[PDB]
């Protein structure tokens, strides 16, 4: 994250011309890389 | 559904706001019952309905 302020990760776009859609709730990533190393992930999906 | 239409100031009437409804359990009989909410004649489906 960006130091103080609100980070300037959001330059993947920077213009929204109209909006249909939203959905905001519990982040897709469940996992955690707090406990220890030694050990990586295996996300795995499918997007039909 | 009361701060898209019950609220302070209403849309122009030259630009009118769109609001989106989704993800709730909607009951249209309690505006049926309000005497303020006298108008619903619907065109083609049942009003009560």
């Amino acid at each position: 994250n960006n130091k103080s302020w609100m980070e300037s990760e959001f330059r993947v776009y920077s213009s929204a011309n109209n909006c249909t859609f939203e959905y905001v709730s519990q982040p897709f990533l469940m996992d955690l890389e707090g406990k220890q190393g030694n050990f990586k992930n295996l996300r795995e999906f499918v997007f039909k | 559904f009361d701060e898209v239409f019950n609220a302070t100031r209403f849309a122009s009437v030259y630009a009118w706001n769109r609001k989106r409804i989704s993800n709730c359990v909607a009951d249209y009989s309690v505006l049926y019952n309000l005497a303020p909410f006298f108008t619903f004649k619907c065109y083609g489906v049942s009003p009560t309905k």
